[PDB]
């Protein structure tokens, strides 16, 4: 008798695709029980017998990770516990979907099991969780005969689905393993924390709402590069510099507009005599002329890092938004699987296949043949993490059949892949270096010879300019006027989407494809605004949670422990790693760090008060702020404060006196302005720099004194 | 011989005066001018010396510096380069020399590269001018071909100059404090 054999695929779309790419047309199929996933059948072959085929799908992830329900409510619970005494289990993942007992009543008669999961390390928990929802209603088989398979794949096409299942393996429990320990850590450590914020901001302000304090193993320092490029713009301190600036004749109209060797000069004298030398001179000699062959490198291949932030800086596409559509696109099978951190071929790659696909597009038309018809060029080397191919088009799309954003991004990777195979761009750079006076300046222009790369990607075109005049060594030429400028430096503009993109790369917070994940958490809880020129602009919400968090454990913030857990992460998928020694060690570092924050949390506590409370935020002016140069307010509260309006930073003085401002004189460590303290009765006052009785400068001295035992060579007061 | 050997010093470059010539001594009975030159490039410039710096050079109204005279450094600031960076390289650094005699502090500017000063060379580091030097509004222009830095090591204003120390004090993190947060010791294996 025929027996039967099983599939699972992650989305029913991508089920009907694989089905009719393995069934050759022959294909029956059926709406399941849930209402959302269809069950397609056809006869084939497997091991060595003729086999029933039955393959369904599932609706992403099919299990969820939470507590107990008994630990799940807020109100009462103690929000420490959640460490390592709460049980956690995997729940339902939208119950309306029953996709647990959809499974079961599909594999109720089965034999053998094939998944189609996303070949991602995401991927293997739902293979896993559909393993544990289908083992025991299978067959337990005669013994010993391979029964799980699992399917590689990373692009649904003809004969790549063959090639998947020509290969079939194993999934890999190293990777369901770290999944899981990622979901444990996050939902054990930001559910602590924000509980606990949760019941303390309750009702406490009027302008605070305690839902929206949150915090993350992940966002918290995704959102400190926002933070901290805003205090570089509100801490920013303009300076005069000076250009000075030659415009010379060439034959009767041209006149080239030289570039000063030394740039800028930072000394309004040193500038005046500069041009002293310079502005009695009428004549310019040239010295050095050199016109040297130059080539621009080609771009490597496509990863969804370089994807991500093209999408954000010239497509206008948010991470999450693009993430989408390029997961859409590789569904309907145009694009490989755009989860990628490789950037170099396989060998093993149809790079001309994959050319001949797009030869009827108008737009990339002339390009595509004549690479075909000449040789087509070898892809920079680049970096092979063994993931899928890098994101490549492998089937031809037009704008009437693809839709707005997914053709747009299907436009920009196929100009990549075009740009990829291709001949680097080449031009010549002509320099000519002139004497005035003392001083030399010079110019510089690009003659392009031969466009390469640079007509499937024109927005990388090198600009045009006119060629510089053929003037030999040893003319003389005309000067017109030479003057000095007052250019003034300008401050940071807002961390962007793929400033933030290259940030979290570079120090390792963010992997598997989750950046996006996390900038869609810090956007769509209001921490940051997204405002033109996809700018992240940090809100006062934000601002202050960062700048507490900072205040009472700078680790809760940098992205240092968050880094090192997600290596460990990744040394659980490669097989060398404990994870029940890595989740005990983190979960009991972080129990310590919030015992810590609980047991100091009345740092964070103030700077709300002056924030987000409009009748305790008032009090006079009082001494400069040494980031801002501007007032900061002292506040009559119990716990008496001194407020920066401008950078959202609270600052602690002592208790049970009077403080009075010191002669304007100001610290010269920190640039603050430093006050008295006039203790009550009758007697000595001394000196108080704001900043450093909350922040020490030297480790001896603890927090909370001040320059009696400042400890510094320098602070003549102390 | 005390006399000869001054004026040997003075031909030298290094003009002292007869007071700072009787506290730079050795045996008093035979001095050289290289022990001078020894003891005087381990001595601050201000304690001893004599007044040849003309005190118009910051009017600008002199340009000459003729004679082989011997200068201190006092401050070194990259002006080619702003307050917060010190260090971009957006630019080619040029250096705003602060130099004195003891009496007369006089500024002169890098019209070359001088690899030999550098923004790490210590206050009170002597430089030798030789040949012509040239003022114009102000400041001396200095090259390698008439800059010769003689060594120089005092103690106390290199001590003073470790102020350059302090001024880098991130440090300012409350991470492994005795009353601070608990650390994050790195993982196992
Ligand atoms: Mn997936
Ligand atoms: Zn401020
Ligand atoms: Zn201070
Ligand atoms: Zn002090």
């Amino acid at each position: 008798h025929m027996k039967t054999v099983l599939m699972v695929a992650e989305k029913p779309s991508l089920a009907q695709s694989i089905a009719k790419i393995l069934s050759r047309g022959s294909l029956s199929s059926h709406k399941g029980l849930n209402g959302a996933c269809s069950v397609h059948e056809y006869t084939g072959t497997f091991a060595g017998q003729p086999v029933r085929f039955k393959m369904t799908s599932v609706c992403g992830h099919v299990m969820t990770l939470d507590f107990l329900g008994k630990y799940n409510k807020w109100d009462k619970v103690d929000p420490a516990e959640l460490f390592s005494q709460a049980p956690t289990e995997k729940k339902e993942a939208n119950p309306k979907l029953n996709m647990v007992k959809f499974l079961q009543v599909e594999g109720r008669g089965c034999d053998y099991i094939v998944l189609w999961l996303d070949c991602d390390k995401e991927g293997e928990n739902i293979c896993f969780e559909v393993l544990d929802a289908v083992l025991p209603v299978m067959n337990k088989a005669h013994g010993g005969e391979k029964t799980v398979f699992r399917a590689r794949f990373s692009s649904i096409t003809d004969t790549d689905i063959c090639n998947a299942m020509a290969c079939l393996g194993e999934p890999d429990h190293n990777e369901a393993l770290s999944v899981d320990a990622r979901q444990e850590l996050d939902l054990r450590i930001g559910c602590a924390f924000t509980r606990f914020q949760t019941k303390y901001f309750q009702g406490k302000y009027g302008d605070l709402d305690s839902s929206l304090i949150s915090f993350g193993p992940c966002q918290t320092p995704t959102l400190g590069f926002c933070v901290e490029r805003h205090d570089k713009i509100q801490s920013f301190k303009p300076e005069t510099y000076w250009v000075l600036q030659a415009k010379v004749n060439t034959d009767k109209d041209r006149s080239l507009l030289l570039d000063w060797d030394r740039v800028r000069v930072f000394d309004r004298e040193i500038a005046q005599m500069f041009l002293n030398m310079t502005k009695l001179e009428k004549e310019a000699q040239v010295e050095a002329t050199s016109r040297k062959e130059k080539a621009k490198q080609r771009p490597l291949a496509l990863n969804t890092v370089e994807m991500l932030r093209v999408a954000s800086s010239s497509l206008g596409m948010g991470p999450q938004h693009a993430m989408q559509t390029a997961e859409r696109l590789y569904t309907q099978g145009y694009i490989s699987y755009p989860r990628t951190e490789t950037t170099h071929y396989p060998e093993n790659f149809d790079l001309k296949g994959s050319l001949r696909q797009q030869a009827n597009h108008p737009y990339w038309a002339d390009t595509v043949k004549r690479l075909l018809a000449e040789g087509i060029n070898r892809p920079r080397k680049g970096h092979d993490a063994g993931d899928h191919p890098p994101i490549t088009p492998m089937k031809s799309a037009t704008e009437a059949e693809l839709g707005g954003d997914a053709w747009r991004l299907y436009e920009y990777i196929t100009r990549h892949f075009i740009a990829t195979v291709s001949h680097d761009c080449k031009y010549l750079q002509s320099t000519i270096s002139f004497r005035i006076g003392p001083e030399l300046f010079t110019c510089s222009g690009k003659t392009v010879l031969s466009p390469g790369f640079t007509e499937v990607m024109p927005w990388q075109s090198v600009p045009l300019e006119e060629s510089l005049p053929t003037c030999q060594r040893g003319d003389a030429f005309p000067v017109g006027e030479v003057k000095m400028l007052e250019k003034q430096t300008n401050p940071p503009d807002y961390l962007t989407e793929a400033e933030l993109i290259t940030l979290m790369e570079k120090h390792g917070i963010g992997t598997d494809a989750s950046i996006p994940v996390h900038i869609n958490n810090i956007c769509q809880r209001n921490y940051v605004t997204v405002e033109s020129g996809r700018r992240l602009k940090p809100t006062n919400l934000g601002i202050v949670l960062v700048h507490g968090y900072y205040k009472i454990d700078a680790e809760l913030v940098l992205p240092t422990i968050r880094s090192a857990v997600e290596k460990q992460l990744n040394l659980i998928a490669q097989g060398k790693a404990d994870y029940r020694q890595v989740l005990g060690h983190t979960l009991d570092v972080f129990k310590r760090k919030f015992h810590y924050f609980v047991d100091s949390i009345a740092g964070m506590d103030e700077l709300m008060e002056v924030s987000f409370s409009p009748l305790a935020a008032t009090g006079k002016p009082l001494s400069r702020c040494g980031k801002c140069h501007r007032f900061m307010k002292y506040i009559q509260a119990k716990p008496s404060r001194l407020h920066c309006s401008h950078c959202d930073e609270t600052y602690t003085l002592p208790n049970n006196g009077t403080i009075k401002l010191y002669k304007e004189l100001r610290c010269p460590l920190d640039d603050f302005e430093l006050v008295l303290w006039s203790s009550g009765s009758r007697g000595k006052s001394y000196p108080l720099c704001p900043y450093c009785y909350n922040h020490p400068p030297f480790r001896d001295m603890k927090k909370g004194m001040g320059c009696n035992e400042c400890t510094h060579p320098s602070c003549q007061h102390s | 011989m005390a006399q000869v050997a001054g004026a040997a010093l003075s031909q030298a470059g290094w003009y002292l005066s007869d007071e700072g010539i009787e506290a730079c001594t050795s045996s008093p009975d035979k001095v050289n001018v290289n022990d001078i030159i020894l003891i005087a490039l381990n001595t601050d410039l201000r304690t001893i010396g004599k007044k040849f710096l003309p005190s118009d050079i910051n009017s600008g109204k002199v340009e000459k510096l003729e004679g082989p005279c011997v200068l201190q450094i006092q401050k070194i600031r990259n002006v080619a380069a702003p307050k917060d960076n010190e260090e971009s390289q957006a630019a080619p650094r040029m250096l705003r020399l602060q130099m004195t005699d003891g009496h007369i502090s006089c500024t002169a500017v890098e019209f070359s590269y001088m690899s030999k000063i550098s923004l790490n060379t210590p206050p009170g580091t002597k430089v030798k001018l030789s040949g012509i030097v040239d003022i114009k509004n102000g400041f001396l222009l200095l090259n390698d071909s008439n800059t010769t830095v003689l060594g120089g090591e005092v103690e106390h204003l290199i001590e003073k100059w470790e102020l350059q120390r302090s001024l880098s004090k991130h440090n300012r993190s409350n991470i492994g404090t005795e009353g601070g947060p608990p650390p994050f010791v790195p993982f196992g294996q």
